[PDB]
């Protein structure tokens, strides 16, 4: 169940790739986190994961849709 | 700390 704690859980998640806090993972945001992950993503990549989670088409990821992703992976207990 | 590492991991 998507309680008030996990909604600041998961803001924490979001802050810790939105660097700046514009509010909205770029390529750029992600991949410096990817690389101190101890991966090195390439530039396709980067872009590719992206468009895994935006299902609007825009090219970034945002707090909204990230939830959404969030508690697609979360409402499965299996 | 661990927790953001699980959430991190549901990133990928």
């Amino acid at each position: 169940q998507l309680t008030e704690e996990q909604i600041a859980e998961f803001k924490e998640a979001f802050s810790l790739f939105d660097k700046d806090g514009d509010g909205t993972i770029t390529t750029k945001e992600l991949g410096t986190v990817m690389r101190s992950l101890g991966q090195n993503p390439t530039e396709a990549e980067l872009q590719d994961m992206i468009n895994e989670v935006d299902a609007d088409g825009n090219g970034t990821i945002d707090f909204p849709e990230f939830l959404t992703m969030m508690a697609r992976k979360m409402k499965d207990t299996d | 700390n661990d927790r953001l590492q699980e959430l991190v991991k549901l990133f990928k």
